[PDB]
């Protein structure tokens, strides 16, 4: 596996370091590596492609050694270097593209294409150069069972599910008490609404609870807590649960009090934060359980007596909301991020040729459905594809 | 044998490659094989004869 | 240009790795390259400043050579190295600041200030340390008529425009049906509004369309799509183009059905998505076209039955909202983003010495005025100034 | 302090460079560096922990030197190196955790934990490989009192503050007029609300002025400007300053008029922008001033005249909103940023071993209180702990 | 680029100087050049075409030498030269035609076809014979960024615009006072008309002025100026401004009084001419402003006494005219003229092979649409294609 990354690294270093005029005592080791790789890669035929619309390509390597006697690189040396580098770049690009799309439900941590299978034998092992990037070194560390790490920025970890539940309802949908929440991307906005402002509930305090189970394990995540829902405050016409009727919504926002946010790991309390909005920090968690309160104000002004009448009619309802966002996180598995272009890369390469798909990857790499059901084989295949994409991004932009 | 002619010719310790004259106060170079030696690495900025 | 980057990288290496106690064998290549650079740059005169309010300065390069004898580096070695380094880095920074403050309407790929003009000679091409930096690599690729690329996090590429267009209008402004949108930053909010909820439109369904083109070619873009846009979900009082008319807009967000997005390029269909949300992606697109239907619910409750009367007197208008945010994307031209400090540094340097407005760049480096009339020559000049700014960013941290 | 970073860098290089197949010349400098490190570190015993729940462990380096091979390595040499690498990474992690949890009011530039002080002697200065990272460069440059800074993307600098101001007030609370703002995280939202629609003010225009200070100056900052308030536009029941009675809020958003954004330095005008919105650039500032006017529309259609009469009672109040968001900036002093997991690592190490609130940091590592009471001693301590965390975040992903 | 012109010039001299019977003394340098060209070009391989309707042509350079004897040339030598001359002519023509039909958005100066890019290598520099044509000299001087210059015989710089304006108007279209003008090629024919015969206007003088901005700056312009316009001097029926009906126009020519022609540059009045006709010279100009006055005849004869009644009913109108024609021009940028035919050849090959339309050139290589928005990128493309066309015209008449 690492041989392809080594090829990418040596090609990039040769392309950005073999420039006429440089001192020869600066790229001696790189030139030695290049020459040894050329010696080791001569005389072997390779067949690439043959699945879907991806064209079938053939590759033959037969080249002489470079020069090692000059002390100042000139036009001829760089010209020959670029001439062979273009061919090597084409080889790397096509091999990566051919090996990328292929998938399997068995041993998704092993080479999948003919090129990688032939290039991971004993003889071709003398070309490994270094592991300087992050994804490849994570691959190496996970290969021999070491702790895994990954740095993401606002990653799409929570799935997309716009569902709501009601605690007290009516057959005509005029007096309601329930919760709404939009969970998408890395944003969690849960809102609780009470039509009656807790005039029938004890102690005038109504409690809304919600649980959001993450599909994997995170670590060292920063959370910004804005104590006002940005969404569940505009007038709405929302379809009901049974799908036969739709009801009206005219919310009015009241600030929440006694806000409790908790982060639990393995079904146990780890971190507790109370009534602290702004920036909060957690070390390791798997399930986010939020519990907040809505309290009817004791005394009111002439502008408030028309808001919450104790009488039968109800048109404006007390509503609260909490905004939970992750600005950075570190995980042990691989997930699509927002700072790089891994998922975009794999989706583009897969859709360019339209490889037929089986029960291995979700249709069209739909990220939401992928996060929905997460089997370890899918995780391993996704990790391998992302690593191959990272190798690809080193050479061809 | 021609591509590496200059390296073979210059590395000889019996002949030089020319003399530079400027009639202006210029400092000398410091090398880890000759100590304080009067050497001009390049010849740019003068008339070549 | 590339010579300047080589000098910058060598200067950074000398500033950083030359510390007391390190083995001399670890910087033998570095010390040889530094000595070669000193030899090449010695005995030449350079001038800077002269236009605007940049202080004119004169540099003369008379310097010694660092020893190549000490087994372990010592303090005086470091002090002499830094004595040379301070002057070299001052020269580099002044050259960059002089290059940033001059532009040419034609042939922007070529040097403009005297320093870079002198450095273009073949004599100074003896210092080519490396080209590891991504921007310098892109510059080299552009210098040889070959494909380039960039990676950005949330790049502001959409033009700044705030306007609304009506399909049905009346002078009294009490029965309207049109589209309202705001293309700001990297986020798109499009909302189509109707005052009758399709009581007279055919089949009780109203069709809405919206087109926003682009001036460059985005590629491999991760796009987040969410419904019920934010900004257009509260009452507004907005003036019109008549210059004497003001109308009121009372929104009630219905539910959007049959959301149709169309990523077009050169007047052709490349990516099409239907009835999908969350996080999506397109391979290569040039313009974004959105289509959606405003549907009147055939089944209602009394709380809704009062919301939508069957007569002209209207108490609440209806609309739907869609949000489109570009998280990550890959472009082929230099673009100002929210995750870098290049354009900001260029503008800061421009305003620091108060250079008068040039013939090409709009006054004050106003980004919107630059993007509304984007031209390839302006693109090339922007690439040049961004590369030199990135070279500057490697010195002063 | 430099020795720990040297250890981290060399450990990463040794782990990611010594793989089977590479040529011998590719690891010569690294092999010699490891040899020197083993020579210097053997014999000198060290002790870690001693405070809190962190176990008190012992270390006595008893490792021999490494071998070599002319053609290529063998896996036995690889594992012999790997065992020593494991011991060293364990030692580095333990000493970093020890260094993380000590702080005092006295000068924090000097090391605190005994292990680092014993390491920082002259006797172990030969093992200093390089300083190529960002935080280490900042530390070294701040040691010599030069220009220093850090790269920030979406800087979490402004403290959590949710307060409002009044210009005219009544005990009945039905004729309010003033400014309400919420500066949370990197986002500034200022809304000026009026109930009288400026029918009594001179020139029918109401002026709102808002000012927010900044503890540490910023340089080459980029700020996007949006002439709206996508958050403070909902019906609200806001508690009054009395603490027992609440008043009613009902906003309608008009387009702001004469938006003036100001950037000042110690009460000196620096940057001014009139009627411009979008990604703008400010050279340098340390305080933010906003001034805008609410103008009663010259012409009122019935949908407008229904809400803003010459009469006293109001139910649909008017408000104009402004949005301020900072994307990226470079600050002289270290600030908790969102693009890196430094704060999360610091708080995780602080909270794992149950270390109570010290004499400097607020309890629970809450950022708002710490940034509200910023002091140079706290600045130095924060810089030290951030650098230690950055060193630690290189070995245990 | 220059190598192509060298090939063209050498081939032309070879075909038009080597005629049977000529002395050796007039062909010595040409013989040496031919021998050098064949001894340098032999053994290579070239590919061209393959885009649109040009099949992939493969060329092999393998020819003998030319003897340095036979002081007087015989016919056998003539035919031996002629064979290679024909082959080189065919190769040059096909390469030029392949190059002429490829365009790029950026870096238009550099070649695009693979043939010219290969020819821009290092070893092929040995044939750079000379530079004598205008285009090659201007190109090679632009490569060093010196002052550019071209000579034109009656160029076509003014974009087509048959636009008219009305200072005073009414929906009756029987009382007008305005100006009409035509911008067709090198002819400017402005005219100012009145219906009131200036009886209402004070001082019986109706001021007329007109502004035409040139897209490029010209130098050493000889201008032929005539006081009579021969286009807006006949009865006409013209569509209205917005366009709802057709108004009538019955003109009578009157002598212009106080004719003022000014050539401006960036707001500076450089050259002036007052009450002068015939020919004028402008050293440097970019904008043209003309002013002339209609004067009511202070004295009248019976016929003109009945021509203009003192009341509103007007049977005849009054109009003055001016004529401006650019005789010769010198510009800093390439243009299309009425004497040279390079644009004609470019369009000829374009429509001969029907290459698809790129986004940088309007369809058909039309001149009006191209000059409507003259961009620097399109300017560079025009310069490159025109230089290549000039090279071609030296070989195939």
């Amino acid at each position: 596996m690492d041989v392809l990354y080594s090829l990418s690294k040596t090609l990039k270093d040769a392309r950005d370091k073999i420039v006429e005029g440089t001192l020869y005592s600066n790229v001696s080791d790189l030139i030695q590596q290049f020459n040894q790789m050329i010696i080791t890669m001569n005389g072997n035929e390779f067949q690439t492609g043959g699945i879907g619309n991806l064209p079938i390509r053939n590759w033959n390597f037969n080249f002489g050694l470079l020069g090692t006697t000059l002390l100042n690189l000139d036009a001829n040396y760089v010209e020959t270097a670029r001439n062979t580098i273009d061919y090597f770049v084409d080889f790397v690009d096509n091999v990566c593209m051919d090996e990328m799309v292929r998938e399997s439900q068995r041993n998704g941590i092993a080479p999948q294409s003919d090129s990688l299978r032939k290039l991971s034998a004993i003889k071709f092992k003398r070309i490994n150069f270094d592991n300087s990037s992050e994804y490849i070194e994570n691959w190496n560390l996970q290969n021999r069972r070491q702790r895994t790490g990954f740095t993401f920025h606002k990653p799409n970890i929570f799935p997309y599910s716009a569902s709501f539940t009601l605690n007290r309802s009516q057959p005509a949908h005029d007096n309601l008490m329930g919760t709404m929440w939009l969970n998408a991307g890395s944003e969690i906005q849960v809102a609780g609404f009470d039509y009656s402002c807790a005039i029938n509930a004890p102690a005038n305090i109504q409690q809304f609870e919600h649980i959001v189970p993450l599909r994997r394990v995170l670590t060292t995540a920063t959370i910004t807590l804005l104590p006002d829902a940005e969404r569940f405050s505009f007038p709405r016409v929302i379809n009901s649960a049974d799908g036969a009727t739709t009801w009206f919504f005219n919310p009015v926002i009241l600030r929440p009090n006694n806000v409790e946010v908790e982060f639990l790991l393995n079904g146990q309390i780890i971190n507790t934060y109370q009534a602290r909005f702004g920036t909060i920090v957690a070390r390791n968690f798997d399930t986010i359980r939020l519990s907040f309160q809505l309290m009817r104000p004791p005394n009111m002004t002439p502008a408030v007596a028309v808001l919450f009448p104790n009488a039968q009619p109800f048109e404006h309802h007390a509503t609260v909301g909490l905004t939970l966002r992750i600005e950075s996180a570190v995980c042990e598995s691989v997930l699509a991020d927002a700072s790089e272009t891994l998922l975009a890369n794999v989706t583009s390469v897969r859709q360019e040729y339209a490889i037929p798909v089986g029960p291995v990857f979700p249709p069209g790499m739909n990220w939401t459905d992928l996060i929905t059901n997460y089997s370890p084989s899918r995780e391993d295949n996704l990790q391998r594809v992302f690593t191959v994409a990272s190798i690809r991004s080193m050479l061809i932009k | 044998i021609l591509m590496a002619m200059d390296q073979i010719e210059r590395a000889s310790d019996k002949i030089a490659q020319g003399v530079i004259i400027a009639y202006r106060d210029m400092q000398l170079e410091r090398d880890e094989m000759y100590g304080y030696v009067n050497i001009a690495r390049n010849l740019d900025g003068f008339q070549q004869i």
